[PDB]
């Protein structure tokens, strides 16, 4: 016979010892451990709440893998890349660029928890961890690699973490910060609770339905597979706050969990926000950007923080107003700027379009409406010199995107500056200002792309020579409008 | 002589880097500013162009320089009309 | 700008390739931390981790031209791990259920439990520390082909613990006057057959270079587990009629032995560079002491 | 170490003995064994060319189903049923109604080797042969259960054989003949060789084709998947031949062989070559049936009966000539007779497609053209009266499919008749008497359908009566033109 | 006719599925004409085989199609669960083999094995055989199933006894492993009560026979006589590999006897069939026991 | 005095169960064929239908009855013209 794991599971994590050979704090030194002073006893109150075993993990998870890669073997005559509407084909593209490399890198951050964290319980779950993005990394390389032989824009599945991009470097700024630049609590709290439970989780199932309604079944069953190994690891950052808050560490809970929201809601709004409201189908979008953040995140953020013992981060306000907001300014931009990008944005602002998005968003065309109608008309006039710009946007020190604001009848646009240490800064807003001030060591000689390029690293000084810094070795990466400007004429 | 300001234009969705002349005057600095926005995301307006110091209520004289306005690189500013 | 094909592969593997192995298109050239000798993750050049990974994996005395130029003789991919794994879970899940069935545990040879509870059961300790220090590796190795050869290790060490867990319950069901799955944390921490093993592995987890790190772990700890640990407890097993543990042992040498293959692979790679030599053989002689101590040690409390 | 299959399989296989408390007879009855009076020892020579074990056999077949069952489920959503040509739903439900339950059937084919066969490596792969067939099966009925709940054609993927339907008697009549009927020698050359390795084969690779150009990318992946593993069963025969040429069978081994050959072909022109040639759209026909059979399956034929020292059938002219005549003739009638079908056939005689029709079979407007000619015009004056039957047409008393020739101008239509112990069968062909002739007690009391209706069976006796009879249940089961007479209106 | 909206499973189903029931359910056609079992000549010989040693079994049930495997077994999840024990025993072998595992044997052992082991195979196939049997004449598609998966374990077991045959002669090549079993089940006392037995069950043709004295006697006797004590044997000699590879057979063994159980279950709602039943066990007990006694003695020799 | 015979009519594709009487003629039994093929699947013909035992050469008499005829139950006859 065998026994039921609840009878033998508590001696797998009876792991922690008092160190004698070494003391507790160069085994576990606090820049790399985040236990805030809390004695080794203490931690052995942390309990996932989700126990896995690992018979169990090669198990079920070598079921995934034979479902997961015999269905893309069995389409790969269906021409998904040919016969893809372009929106779709970018939302990949934008994806598996800022996505693939980032989830290898996750395994540092679980790495970090597996070896640094006081819990027990942590190091074991973090293990688990490691191999699940593991596995995310080595998937989202395997399967856009299909495509690099189709376009060269695919490359970026693993060329964009390796590049200057300056979409890749606000990927990496954020991840590095929350996944790999930290202490092992952090990781827990900034990546497993906030980023992961909080974004991931929610925006993977959105996009596992997108696919399907796009025709991509490969993508779709990837992408709910994908979904199905979180919890296991992302569970690992609700213990650890409520250990924090047990002992006398809630101010410092609550810290990193607004500043970690708010760091993945600007790239959030970068990524995604476009997406949904402007590269998907009108006929096939279920819910606005807006209500998608409503609906789906910051409601079941506010359940989660009220169930813990937290309070709603300082800024709620701010963000409740920047999902109306931010993205469409972000878009507007990615797409101005589209030959910066390693894919191809859509516009998105056909009458129809134009239409909807009033509906969603009302005022939509006093402000983002009226710069669109500018364009447009440029377009029509084939004013191509119009709509490629000549300049560098402004760029945020901390979410390392562009300053943006609303336009239009109800123009208003708000940089928050910070003179630190003899240095001038800029923020795009007053939360990313005070990240900052939070752990200024973390960022204050961090260097964005504008201030490389003030500073004489990029040649030549123009928008071209950063293209060259950004990494594009074709005329054919950089992006162009999705529909090849069909939809001005229409 | 090259000097980088940042700068928000009125009615624009962005601050842009604009690289500006010491010796520009404001007026020379707004129409600068203006060329990478006007008829590109702004509809061109009539009026006299005015520069100021990001969210002041005080705008520099129209034909004072750069360097005598005591803006120093990578400031931000607004490029706004005349009241 | 001109005008370029696209590329059958990755553009890093494009000139070499039509098209790579599975192992090279999901496992090569990942870790872009790399790639900035002044910032290795994109933050403040002298943000804390960035201080860290300049210190403990960029300056190591360990060098060489290309580290990511190094594969897995194996050449995994955490599908066919897994592929693998299941397999010798199902192996050893049937293992234990059969020798469960017999009562074999009841029949080992007397006082066997208390050698068991002595000498065996705290070595979820001792494989708990393996895994803590494979996962060090992991995060600071310069090469992600090398790193998922330390991802893969954490995981057989946590397999390993897991084995140990279920056994501790299992015997003490059978022999619930022995201590099993009370007395361990007391034994590593104060018994003398524990305190070489403890000392060894207190220092060795206080290695921050990646390469002292990966040395003293795979070229040092790991083959004095196999040869004073494993292989000696198998053979007592054998002599106190526990034919169930030397089995076990036989799956777990089995992936001691995988360790103990890319960990060569990796010297044979980083010996490309002469100057390597001295330093590999440095930590060797550096850190053997300590593992022949604890080595010695354990071995006279297995034997009393 | 593991050792080489190479090094002890020979021990699988070393299982004949001598028997002492029974007979060689006893144990072996030539009624159930058909080793005609062939002595143990000689069937040790008995060498299956493609060798496999147990071990490898379920890995292997494990891998199979995952893919098959994983690819079904991530498709759900595609909605085959209601995008597919009407042409394509036809060949599915004609398909899995004439195949699933065969396929079980097959399962007892080759327990009757593994029990019977006097060669112990034949007993062996027999085994794996009830298997694969066991697999087939139970797919083929997973597969198209899915349907039922769209449509109650489905619903014969399993009613089929339990019907008193004509085209299931026939596949009855042919299957029990070969497969479940016949002693363990007969299953071999007749199943194995003869309809397997001479027919299954290669369809199974053109339908998978055909699937996958109709975007139905289960059935493709389905299909693919059942056919890789033929071979593996299907090579029982060629050694058994080999085994009776050389101890003095030879006329015993040609016999059997040219029985299944023409056996086979009846029914396949009946159930395929309409498929092939008007079922599926003009674009996607790849080549005719003719070409089909002149390329994948008559060569075959020839070059592996030679490689055995056999010689092609005596009737191979009648052959050759009936792929030009006999599919279109059984092809009208399936849809002139079409509610007695439980699939919609469609009439495949557009402008377009009689123009391809005549490039494929010179003088096809002057044969069956004229035919088609008197049903379209009846069509396009809606004369629904006069392409619906009411009568039965005559049918063969070997194959169960009604008596045909050539129509029109180069008008010929032979029976071929035989007074038999008091009684007058009629038969479709020279070679069908012939198989008769060859085993009467097989045959000689069998009652086709109509046999059925001249003799009581069938009340009332109406075409009405026969389609109860035949295990109609509602007016959407009876088979319909699959185009509701579209094709007609250009 | 009427118009009838479409079934959401199989008709024969729907007035009431699992994966079992819709790929294992009613799928012998052959027992739905009672006179004609295959579309042929109804006096075709295969017709008046099945019409005397299926149709006319005095083992009778209204409802043989009613019967289900408790363990509900399709192809699918058979393979599943063997791929497991055939890597339990792949790994199995491998690592016995890595530690010359067959060097340690007590002395005298690998003639033990000569004698009482390698000769299974031709047992092992007799059942192979046996089982397609009572495949092919079962009057039910779920019993055949059962059957088809028994046959599949036969070879399974003889399989595994072939690749220790050859393996044990590699240590020891002077034993006559892999030479002389022919010769052994021919004319070794302690083989003739399991000829006998084996050579006279494949001769009984009666499908309700032929399935009570293989799985109800033949196969459980195999279980207590032959397993069991050679498990027993071989941990007495130091042969730890032999009852770890029977342990694994073991186990489809005792799911040999878990369908067999439930199909007398069945069979017994039909109070005649208890004498039946009975009839055929005491029949054909005999031979077993006089199978089991002299196997025992052999191996005690 | 219902007599079956299986009929292949001129130009058709294929054989045909027909029911006839034993007391039809010759030309009602052509009738009762060409009901089931004429105007279905072959063209309206002027010219007299006769009837034969199939691949026969000699016509039976328009005015000869089955049951003179010597036909049996089931026999094939052809229907054709001239
Ligand atoms: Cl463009
Ligand atoms: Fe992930
Ligand atoms: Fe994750
Ligand atoms: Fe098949
Ligand atoms: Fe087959
Ligand atoms: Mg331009
Ligand atoms: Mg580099
Ligand atoms: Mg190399
Ligand atoms: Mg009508
Ligand atoms: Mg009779
Ligand atoms: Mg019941
Ligand atoms: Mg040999
Ligand atoms: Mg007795
Ligand atoms: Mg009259």
């Amino acid at each position: 016979a065998m026994h039921p794991r609840k009878d033998w599971y508590e001696l797998t994590r009876a792991t922690n010892w008092t160190p004698s050979y070494v003391t507790e704090e160069q085994l576990f030194p606090e820049r790399m451990s985040g236990h805030m002073g809390i004695p080794l006893e203490k931690w052995e109150s942390y309990d996932e709440p989700y126990k896995t075993s690992y018979p169990e993990y090669v198990s079920i998870q070598r079921e995934k893998d034979a479902g997961a890669y015999s269905v893309k073997a069995a389409l790969e005559r269906a021409k998904i890349y040919e016969n893809s509407d372009p929106g779709w084909i970018s939302t990949l593209k934008s994806h598996y660029g800022a996505i693939a490399v980032g989830e290898y890198a996750a395994v540092t951050g679980e790495g970090r928890m597996a070896r640094f964290s006081k819990a027990p319980g942590n190091r074991n779950m973090a293990t688990f961890g490691m191999m699940d993005e593991l596995r995310h990394g080595q998937l989202q390389l395997f399967f856009p690699h299909e495509y690099c032989k189709k376009d060269r824009q695919f490359d970026w599945a693993w060329r964009a973490y390796h590049s200057n991009e300056w979409a890749a470097i606000a990927a990496k700024h954020f991840f590095d910060d929350i996944i790999t630049g930290r202490d092992a609590i952090s990781v827990a709290i900034m990546l497993t609770f906030s980023f992961e439970t909080g974004f991931t989780n929610m925006q993977f199932l959105g996009l596992a339905a997108d696919a399907a309604e796009a025709g991509d079944y490969t993508f779709a069953n990837l992408i709910s597979s994908i979904q199905t190994d979180e919890s296991r690891h992302a569970q690992q950052g609700g213990p650890a706050l409520q250990l924090l808050i047990e002992n006398g560490k809630r101010e410092e809970a609550q810290k990193k969990v607004d500043m970690a929201i708010w760091r993945a809601w600007r790239l959030f709004a970068v990524l995604t926000g476009p997406v949904m409201d402007y590269y998907t189908p009108l006929e096939d979008r279920s819910q606005s950007f807006k209500e998608f953040m409503y609906e789906w995140i910051i409601g079941q953020f506010e359940r989660s923080l009220i169930d813990l013992g937290l309070d709603k981060p300082w800024y709620w306000d701010l963000f409740l107003k920047d999902i109306d907001e931010l993205h469409h300014s972000y878009h507007m931009g990615v797409w101005y700027w589209r030959t910066t990008a390693w894919w191809n944005p859509a516009a998105g602002v056909t009458p129809e379009e134009r239409d909807w998005l009033e509906e969603k968003y009302p005022g939509w065309n006093k402000r983002w409406g009226r710069c669109w109608d500018v364009i447009t008309e440029n377009v029509l006039n084939d004013r191509m010199d119009l709509v490629s710009p000549e300049t560098l946007p402004s760029v945020c020190n901390m979410s390392q995107i562009p300053l943006v604001g609303v336009p239009g009848d109800d123009w208003n646009i708000e940089v928050f500056s910070l003179e630190h240490n003899g240095r001038l800064y800029h923020f795009g807003s007053e939360v990313d200002r005070w990240v900052f001030q939070q752990d200024p060591v973390q960022y204050q000689n961090h260097m964005n792309i504008v201030d490389r390029f003030l500073a004489g690293q990029i040649q030549p000084m123009t928008l071209e020579g950063a293209l060259k810094y950004m990494g594009f070795q074709s005329i054919e990466e950089m992006g162009k409008d999705a529909h090849d400007f069909a939809w001005a004429d229409k | 002589s090259a000097f980088p300001v940042h700068a928000a234009f009125e009615k624009d969705f962005l601050v842009q880097l604009v690289v500006v002349d010491l010796n520009d005057s404001m007026d020379q600095v707004a129409e600068k500013v203006a060329y990478h926005c006007v008829n590109r995301r702004v509809a061109p307006r009539e009026g006299v162009m005015r520069v100021r110091k990001h969210r002041s209520t005080e705008l520099f004289p129209r034909d004072m320089t750069i360097a005598e306005s005591g803006l120093n690189p990578t400031e931000v500013i607004d490029v706004v009309f005349e009241e | 700008f001109e005008s370029k094909k696209p590329m059958r592969t990755w553009s890093h593997l494009a000139e070499m390739r039509k098209k790579p192995s599975e192992y090279d298109i999901v496992s090569r050239k990942l870790h872009y931390s790399t790639n900035n000798p002044d910032s290795p993750w994109e933050l403040s050049p002298d943000s804390p981790m960035n201080l860290w990974y300049k210190q403990y994996r960029n300056a190591s005395p360990l060098k060489h031209d290309n580290w990511d130029a190094f594969t897995d003789p194996d050449q995994l991919v955490y599908r066919t791990y897994n592929l693998m794994q299941d397999g010798q879970e199902s192996y050893v899940q049937s293992l234990f259920d059969q020798f469960n069935e017999r009562e074999h545990d009841q029949m080992v040879r007397e006082g066997w439990e208390h050698t068991m509870a002595r000498c065996y059961s705290p070595l979820r300790y001792l494989f708990h520390c393996l895994q803590m220090s494979s996962a060090y590796v992991q995060q600071m190795a310069p090469a992600s082909t090398i790193s998922n050869c330390c991802i893969l290790q954490t995981a057989d060490s946590l397999r390993w613990l897991t084995h140990t867990a279920y056994r501790t319950h299992e015997l003490s069901l059978t022999y619930p006057d022995a201590g099993l799955g009370e007395h361990e944390r007391e034994l590593w921490e104060k018994e003398p057959g524990w305190q070489g093993l403890r000392e060894l592995m207190e220092k060795q987890l206080t290695a921050f270079d990646w390469g002292e790190a990966f040395v003293s772990l795979n070229l040092v700890v790991k083959p004095m587990i196999v040869e004073s640990i494993f292989k000696p407890l198998q053979q007592q097993a054998w002599e106190n009629n526990d034919t169930l543990l030397p089995l076990l042992i036989d799956s777990q040498l089995k992936d001691a032995e995988r360790h103990s293959r890319w960990s060569k692979a990796l010297v044979k790679h980083a010996l490309e560079n002469p100057d390597n030599h001295a330093v590999i053989e440095g930590w060797i002689e550096k850190w053997r002491p300590l593992a022949d101590r604890a080595a010695e040690a354990y071995l006279s409390m297995l034997s009393s």
